[PDB]
């Protein structure tokens, strides 16, 4: 009741992915919840389902609707009589955090506004006005979201619209808001070339960039990603957006981003990274099994012909379905990484956090 | 300072001082043009300051001259950060700017200091081309007492691997010159490659002269280390993606700016990537290259 | 059983008094700790009033389960809000609080062991034996801690 | 009093570390070091910081040349210079620091520094003793800080190649091993087959471990999914000076492309290059190589016994330490803001 229930697992894991949960889009938290939404604000429940659904993806789109979501939380907050808000409001936040990690695992993005969030929210001063302080972290959080994403992604865009020649062929993967943005930017300003889409399965998120693509007037080829080695000799530049960058130059990105790097380095194509400096990481990964995110195993099925292969795929006792999310591609696979601050190296990351935490 | 005058100001003070590296000659050029300015505005002594770079790359399109530039630029900006009255960002420029030179006149004599523990006696160095500071370096080890053998490439077209073996034998240190081509055939021999640059990218690949990338790739092959002494001064803020993303300016020389005898106005530089590169000596000390991007990030920003 | 008592007579400490703590758990403000001479009463170590120089990182410093000995910098009897600084406790001063802590421990480990060989069950017949016994030592030579320890020693002989 | 005890006690750590050193680990000779130091700093006598500074560098090269292998000695005086040197300068009037010490390109652009260190103040020592006794608190916990980044590091069902007898492995594992189930394969490390010794305690904490020699080390690396080893020392451009054998273990990973994680803490740091020096390895004696009953065979053959290997930093993917993980291109940073440059030479 005032804890929320935990959710429950879906099938069998692959056994060296038994320590990550497996959730089941049908099954959602809301089931065993009050729908006047007491324990939890009604915001963050309508995020959380939102999020388990797959309605809003993407790093930038989860954060935004995340930092929203929070800014409506803390308008409506009281202080208790007995309490300061510096305190009350950081420990009231959490139960929220909880629950939105039960529908779907926190994004970089997301973890790191929420650490930014409470480190805003601890050094509001004890003798401020409960008014004044919900005020000023509203102010804070409509600046971040100004600063972090916005700004951050025009910066990226004016910067990557250097490495952009005429007559290139730039391989683009899955969906990416500031992927496709780049590219607009580019084609708007002037420059011509043509871009390839590669898609996988089970999201198929590159249709997204494609059809921005088309209403842009750029010229676009697509295909999957299993035919990446054949289309990569045309290939002069691979551009891929990242979910996050490790403090050990790592790429955390969609699964298969690593595969097309791996190939791309194969057929002597550089590789270049967009992200903003607000995503990077202090944590290390060394491969994709130690922290990653399984998505429902049945949106692996497939309607090839009348019939429907692994359709009641649980009643095989040894069969079992991955439905990976994310990957890392070391360092040594990414050639250049275009941020806010300029063009860096894959190592530079660790130096930039530095240069983010000194202010803070 | 008028264009011709600062021209001909450069051109003395590289002839003076033969030893005296390019870079350190324009930034000279830069601080005498500095002195000599007349306005009284920010604004107006930027872009004086930047017609005059671009003066001086025209002159000599060396990677170490647009570094040098591109630094005296950021020294500027940053006197002017801290100062908003023009008279005493004037000053504090004139007298950082002198100290700023005391200071890079003696980057070479720490790099050799710094460098010339690395060389194991009665090891073999591979070099590439001539440099001063490789010289430099090379003298500091031969004056600890140390016993070595040098191989020397040809560095067409130029041919200033002999000039390098030349000042090689005045020291009295065995060195031998062999053939660009040759040099996969003698990597096997070298314990170490020793190699200058006329500029550090921001990922901390190297611009050196042609011929540079094939040696670290050779060397790369056999496991051999890759040592690069290159000043501070000589860092840019230059990331290219493969040799055709070098800028044409500093391929092709100032006085140099179809399939039948083309020969398509053979390059002078070429890109090493910091992956081929071991370690770095610079007057800021020995460093990885990853390093090297750092001293960037901090510069600006 | 559970007979737990305040080691001095009043409830909550005083801005400049240095108190031990034993680190419970690590925040985000600070380390909640908790005053082991006031019945292990709620308190956090500033993140700020951690260290003079800067600091990554609470965990460089704070241990959980370290005793730790820190001066107090803000009471609040009405919200629960106690705020200690290690920074500024100085080396003396924590030879001193380790001396009381000691003198005030053996204190309640005699008391304790008087009410339990009396049966006691309530935590009221402890804090009225503390009354009677300690406390009164306590005020008569108006050194909290010290005095019921000195007025102990001056017992047997 | 003073002097007498003292000196005493640099002359039995001197000798301790010249012939043996005993079951000491790392985190003792840190701390015996830093206690050293500290004594040193109240006991004599010095009127500037100039004068201790000189004074603490004439014990630290008596201390190092005592035993070069053991870095750690030098690595706590070098610290104990640069918390020194801090203090100064933080009582000299140069507002912030760590960023000024260090040759920076932004700092030769915009400046300089003039170092003097002959001003007195009676305030120094207090703060010196302090930011010692504050580092002493964070050795006290630098282990359970790494073994507590156990869980983000391996995954269910995971191969683990290690080499050696490591501490602060052997608690990385053993907490992981509360939350996971995962297979340990320890190599013996000869001729000193500590590893052995490795494999029973991961034994005794239910761990599915498995002993094999230094020979197997290629033939086994092609199923195993990560290695997790020690280090003696962390050199100034991310290399290591291992146990021997490291370097072969290393070749093989990076043949597999097996990640290599290096759990060491912060004080094994040493801001020596590899240049040179003739002093890396420790050559013990034959006896452990080749045994003395031989026999005349022993008269002809030169038996060689190097106790530690040289690890570029190309074969390194992590190292985790009680500041978290970082990769070998970043070990730079952690030098400027541990070490001066000008303390590099003792």
């Amino acid at each position: 009741r005032q804890q929320v229930p935990t959710r429950k697992d879906y099938g069998s894991k692959v056994s060296l992915f038994s320590h990550l949960p497996q959730y089941s889009r049908q099954n959602s938290l809301t089931q065993f919840m009050s729908i006047p939404s007491s324990v939890i604000h009604p915001a963050m429940v309508r995020l959380g389902l939102q999020y388990s659904q797959g309605l809003v993806s993407g790093s930038n789109a989860r954060c935004i609707a995340l930092l929203r979501a929070l800014q409506q939380v803390i308008q409506d907050y009281t202080t208790p009589p007995n309490e300061e808000l510096s305190r009350d409001l950081v420990n009231k936040l959490k139960p929220y955090m909880s629950f939105l990690t039960q529908c779907r695992p926190l994004s970089a993005s997301m973890h790191n506004a929420i650490k930014f969030l409470n480190k805003e929210i601890t050094s509001v001063g004890s003798s401020k006005r409960e008014e004044e302080a919900k005020s000023e972290l509203r102010a804070a959080i409509d600046r971040y979201v100004q600063e972090k994403i916005v700004l951050a992604a025009q910066a990226i865009s004016r910067f990557a619209y250097q490495k952009i020649s005429n007559g290139d062929v730039i391989l683009v993967y899955g969906c990416s808001s500031l992927v496709s943005r780049i590219l607009q930017e580019a084609w708007t300003e002037g420059r011509r070339f043509r871009v390839v889409v590669v898609d996988s399965r089970p999201w198929l998120e590159g249709r997204h960039t494609l059809r921005s693509l088309v209403h842009a007037g750029v010229p676009a080829s697509y295909l999957l990603i299993p035919a990446a080695s054949y289309v990569l000799p045309e290939v002069s530049k691979v551009l891929l957006g990242a979910h996050a960058l490790l403090a050990n130059g790592s790429v955390m990105s969609r699964v298969g981003t690593a595969q097309l790097a791996l190939v791309a380095r194969a057929h002597n194509v550089p590789v270049l990274v967009c992200c903003e400096t607000y995503k990077f990481c202090e944590r290390v990964q060394t491969d994709a099994f130690v922290s990653n995110e399984l998505d429902d195993p049945d949106d692996l099925q497939c309607k090839r012909g009348e019939h429907v292969a692994l359709a009641n795929w649980q009643n095989h006792a040894s069969l079992r379905l991955l439905n990976l999310v994310y990957d890392v591609t070391p360092p040594e696979l990414v050639d250049l990484v275009i941020t806010e601050l300029g063009m860096i190296p894959c190592s530079s990351v660790p130096v930039v956090l530095r240069v983010k935490s000194s202010d803070q | 300072m008028d264009d011709k005058e600062l021209i001909e100001y450069f051109k003395s003070q590289m002839k003076e001082d033969p030893d005296m590296a390019s870079a350190v000659a324009a930034i000279r050029t830069l601080l005498e043009f500095l002195k000599r300015d007349k306005g009284e505005t920010i604004q107006g002594l930027r872009a004086n300051l930047t017609s005059a770079i671009e003066t001086l790359c025209g002159v000599d399109s060396s990677v170490a001259v647009s570094s040098g530039g591109e630094l005296f630029l950021r020294f500027i900006s940053l006197a002017s950060l801290e100062y908003s009255d023009y008279s005493k960002c004037k000053k504090i420029m004139i007298e950082r700017g002198e100290l700023f030179l005391r200071r890079i006149s003696l980057s070479r004599n720490k790099i050799a200091d710094l460098c010339h523990t690395f060389i194991k006696d009665g090891a073999t160095i591979l070099t590439h081309a001539y440099s001063r500071v490789v010289l430099r370096v090379l003298e500091a080890a031969v004056a600890a007492k140390k016993r070595f053998s040098v191989y020397v490439t040809e560095s067409q077209p130029d041919l200033s691997g002999k000039k390098m073996a030349k000042a090689l034998c005045h020291l009295n240190v065995p060195v031998t010159v062999v053939l660009d081509a040759a040099v996969g055939y003698i990597m096997e021999k070298a314990d170490l490659v020793i190699v200058g640059a006329e500029g550090v990218v921001e990922n901390g690949g190297i611009i050196n002269k042609i011929g540079t990338n094939q040696m670290a790739v050779c060397a790369k092959a056999q496991n051999k280390p890759f040592y690069v002494v290159a000043e501070s001064f000589k860092f840019v803020r230059l990331f290219p993606l493969n040799q055709q993303d070098v800028p044409d300016k500093f391929k092709y020389k100032a006085d140099t700016l179809t399939g039948q005898d083309l020969k398509e106005e053979h390059p002078w530089v070429d890109y090493t990537a910091p992956s081929l590169i071991t370690l770095l000596f610079t007057d800021l000390g020995v460093l990885t290259p990853s390093a090297v991007s750092d001293e960037l990030i901090k510069l600006y920003l | 059983p559970g007979l737990s008592c305040r080691f001095y007579q009043h409830k909550f400490p005083e801005v400049e008094d240095v108190v031990m703590v034993n680190v419970r758990s690590i925040a985000e403000m600070g380390a909640y700790v908790s005053l082991l001479e006031y019945n292990n009463i709620e308190g956090m170590i500033l993140l700020s009033e951690l260290s003079r120089r800067r600091i990554r990182s609470i965990n460089k410093l704070i241990r959980i389960g370290r005793n730790e000995c820190v001066v107090v910098i803000r009471v609040d009897k009405e919200k629960g809000y106690i705020d200690l600084s290690k920074r500024r406790v100085s080396p003396e001063e924590a030879i001193k609080c380790e001396d009381k802590f000691t003198k005030s421990k053996t204190v309640y480990s005699i008391l304790r062991h008087v009410a339990e060989v009396l049966e006691y069950t309530k935590d009221e017949q402890l804090e009225s034996l503390f009354q009677r016994t300690a406390w009164v030592f306590d005020d008569k030579y108006k050194r909290p801690g010290y005095g019921a320890y000195d007025a102990f020693k001056h017992a047997v002989s | 009093a003073k002097g007498s005890e003292l000196s005493e006690r640099i002359e039995s750590f001197v000798e301790t570390l010249k012939r043996g050193g005993g079951p000491r680990s790392s985190e003792e000779m840190a701390r015996e070091t830093l206690g050293l130091l500290r004594q040193i700093i109240t006991d004599h006598r010095w009127s500037n910081a100039g004068e201790l500074m000189e004074l603490i560098r004439r014990e630290g090269r008596r201390m190092t040349a005592a035993q070069p292998s053991e870095t750690t000695v030098g690595n706590m005086v070098r610290r104990v210079l640069k918390i020194i040197r801090e203090e100064y300068g933080r009582l000299h009037g140069r507002s912030d620091e760590s960023d000024q010490q260090e040759s920076l390109h932004k700092l030769l652009t915009s400046g300089g520094l003039n170092e003097d260190f002959s001003f007195h103040y009676a305030q120094l020592q207090s703060n010196i003793i302090e930011a010692i006794n504050e580092l002493l608190v964070e050795l006290e916990g630098t282990m359970e800080n790494i073994a507590a980044q156990a869980l983000e590091h391996i995954h269910s069902n995971e191969v683990i190649m290690t080499i050696g007898f490591s501490r602060t492995v052997e608690a990385f594992l053993k907490e992981a091993a509360r939350k996971r189930k995962f297979h340990v394969i320890v190599a013996e490390c000869a001729p000193f087959c500590q590893g052995h010794e490795m494999a029973v305690n991961l034994s005794k904490a239910g761990i599915e471990t498995t002993v094999m020699t230094d020979a197997a080390i290629f033939a086994v690396m092609s199923r195993v999914n990560k290695v997790i080893i020690g280090t003696k020392t962390i050199l100034a451009n991310g290399a290591l000076r291992a146990v021997t054998g490291t370097h072969t273990l290393a070749l093989a990973a990076k043949h597999h492309s097996t990640p290599l994680i290096v759990c060491a803490p912060m004080f094994k740091l040493s801001p020596q290059f590899p240049n040179e020096e003739d002093s890396f390895h420790k050559f013990v004696a034959p006896e452990e190589v080749l045994p003395f009953t031989e026999g005349d065979i022993l008269e002809k053959v030169s038996v060689h016994c190097p106790v530690f290997d040289y690890v570029p930093p190309e074969l390194i993917t992590l190292f985790i330490s009680n500041i978290g993980g970082n990769a070998p291109s970043y070990i730079y940073r952690l030098m400027s803001e541990l070490y001066h440059p000008d303390d590099h030479v003792l």
